[PDB]
């Protein structure tokens, strides 16, 4: 005899995933910040 | 690759609350070379992978000190971001370091 057969195609794989980062920041050295009222002044004892 | 929901459930959690001054870069250690005391900070809530700082931190630095560097603080006393500043600040007396702002990518 000669016979054939048949059987389910199997595959693999290796699906990952990345994703990576970053960060940030900003500023100075300050100076009088900022007031809503701004006036001449005297200041006594 | 992450989507922009994946990435946006994964900011909320990260929960950085206070932020410290280095002179030595804090990357290989951060428990070291502490120059300020920690001070409060807060965060809006993600959007396209992005967290932004809500308002200005006045820093105050002691005098005779040098700032170069950053790091933040969880609520539980974890160091989970690290960076430098735009310049190596000297300070000849006490005065007020500003941030402007600061924000977290993961884009």
């Amino acid at each position: 005899r000669v016979h054939s057969y048949r059987g389910v195609l199997i595959i693999t794989d290796k699906l990952s995933v990345e994703a990576g980062s970053r960060a940030s920041l900003s500023g100075y050295i300050s100076d009088g910040g900022t007031s809503d009222v701004f006036t001449i002044c005297r200041l006594l004892d | 690759t992450l989507t922009i929901d994946g990435k946006n459930k994964i900011l909320a959690t990260l929960t950085p609350t206070t932020i410290i001054l280095h002179n030595v870069d804090p990357t290989a250690d951060p428990t070291a070379n502490k120059v300020t005391q920690p001070v409060a900070i807060y965060f809006s809530e993600p959007d396209n992978g992005l967290i932004a700082s809500e308002d200005t931190v006045n820093i105050t630095v002691p005098a005779s000190a040098t700032v170069s560097h950053y790091s933040l603080w969880d609520a539980n006393d974890k160091c989970v971001a690290t960076g430098a500043l735009s310049k190596p600040q000297f300070f000849a007396e006490e005065g007020i370091y500003v941030i402007s702002s600061v924000s977290v990518d993961l884009n």
